[PDB]
């Protein structure tokens, strides 16, 4: 429901104000989906990229903060939240090949 | 004007990008041409001998 | 299939019959909550074939 | 996807009235008289009920199950 | 329509034009376009951002 | 290691797009800034292999 | 430790060890997702 009028002078050039209640009630709510993909190869040498499990901290017997979201297999589990710089796949490459 | 010596410039101008994803280093064409020049001088010496 | 954020928002929009005069504002922090400042609703639904 | 719980402008509870609305359209009832029966005086609630698309069932048809 | 101002509580002199219109949100959002740059990294060849 | 306190607890942490080494004990930085190849340059430069290099 | 997964379309509860070829028991599918986490997650109504 748009109202054609001027209001508060915050709509000078093509600007337009919204209703805080409407935004609270889900109007215009949007979702952004991004993919993150990695590959685990086997090289010409009979060696492969492998993923270690979470780095359990010795002091706390728990995964470190940078590794908190990783599951036991070393891959982040769906449903958990992710912050910046946190690891999603604990991928490790063979240095030889 | 006649050039009989070559000033090779410092490593600041010629990068050596060790590509950690592979077992190699990206190198400037200038360094390759310097290597070829040294090889040419040495092989000229060899052929003269 | 409903995303968790959308589900939480829809749950927030749902009104409650609780009388607000009988409670007090939850202080900053104290996310656990006490008897006075909060109520709890536990929702568990499992969908199975007939 | 799913019917919103509240009207965007006014905020009246509209989520519950959706299902019975389909029942009204299930019978002979038209749109306007069905909305009158549900009790939507202002036109924002009528807009929200009318303009909604029930994509949730189509997506559930693709759900793992 | 005859419209009363929310702030003052007094009716507006001019009639206002209410109506439902189709708004489509766009991909361009400020959350992705905002960018700030500290010292940060530099390039090997020319020491610039 | 820490030059003053001698603490070897140097940790790598990501700042606002800046790579640097800082000691957790005295918060003193030991090495900051990093040099990486840009795509515009990586696309032009050519990779070399050990075999062709050695002949 | 049983590391368990879910298959593509019959949603069979497939615990597989590492290095195993991706197969669906009672099927032959080769696309496969991970189950949901068990850890509690807090969401905000905002
Ligand atoms: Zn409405
Ligand atoms: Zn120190
Ligand atoms: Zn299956």
């Amino acid at each position: 429901t748009v109202a054609v009028m001027s209001y508060s002078g915050y709509d000078i050039e093509d600007a337009l104000v919204l209703n805080k209640a409407s935004l609270d009630r889900g109007f215009g709510r949007c979702l952004v989906y991004k993919n993150a993909k990695c590959t685990l190869k086997r090289y010409t040498n009979q060696t492969f990229d492998k993923v270690m499990g979470p780095m359990l901290d010795a002091a706390t017997r728990k995964p470190i903060w940078r590794h908190e979201i990783l599951d036991a297999d070393g891959i982040c589990s769906p449903g958990e939240k992710v912050e910046n710089k946190q690891v999603l796949v604990n991928k490790s490459m063979p240095t030889v090949t | 004007l006649i050039l009989t010596r070559l000033l090779v410039p410092p490593l600041c101008i010629r990068p050596s990008v060790v590509s950690d994803l592979k077992s190699g280093t990206n190198e400037d064409d200038l360094t390759m041409k310097l290597t070829e020049i040294i090889f040419l001088n040495d092989v000229i010496k060899k052929h003269r001998i | 299939i409903v995303q968790d954020e959308i589900l939480a928002h829809r749950l927030g929009l749902i009104p409650i019959h609780a009388d607000p005069r009988l409670f007090e504002y939850r202080n900053q922090g104290d996310e656990e909550g006490t008897e006075i400042d909060t109520l709890q609703f536990r929702l568990q639904v499992r969908c199975t074939r007939n | 996807m799913i019917i919103p719980v509240r009207c965007f402008t006014c905020g009246k509870i509209v989520g519950n009235k959706w299902e019975a609305y389909l029942g009204l359209l299930q019978a002979e009832y038209t749109e306007g008289d069905a909305l009158d029966a549900l009790g939507l005086k202002r036109y924002c609630c009528r807009r929200m009920l009318l303009a909604h698309v029930d994509l949730i069932e189509k997506l559930l048809n693709y759900a793992p199950l | 329509d005859y419209v009363t101002s929310g702030i003052t509580g007094e009716p507006l002199e001019a009639y206002i034009y209410f109506g439902p219109v189709y708004y489509q949100k766009l991909k361009h959002m400020v959350l992705d376009k905002m960018h700030a740059r500290a010292r940060g990294p530099r390039a090997v060849l020319t020491r610039q951002p | 290691r820490c030059p003053d306190c001698g603490s070897t607890e140097l940790v790598e942490d990501s700042h606002y797009s800046q790579s640097q080494l800082v000691c957790s004990d005295c918060g003193c930085v030991v090495t900051e800034g990093v040099l990486t190849t840009t795509f515009s340059d990586e696309g032009n430069l050519r990779e070399v292999t050990y075999s062709r290099s050695t002949g | 430790q049983p590391m368990i997964y879910i298959c593509g379309e019959c949603h069979t509860e497939n615990e597989i060890k590492s290095r195993d070829p991706i197969r669906c028991r009672e099927c032959g599918y080769r696309i496969m997702y991970k189950k949901r986490t068990k850890r509690l997650v807090v969401f905000d109504a905002r």
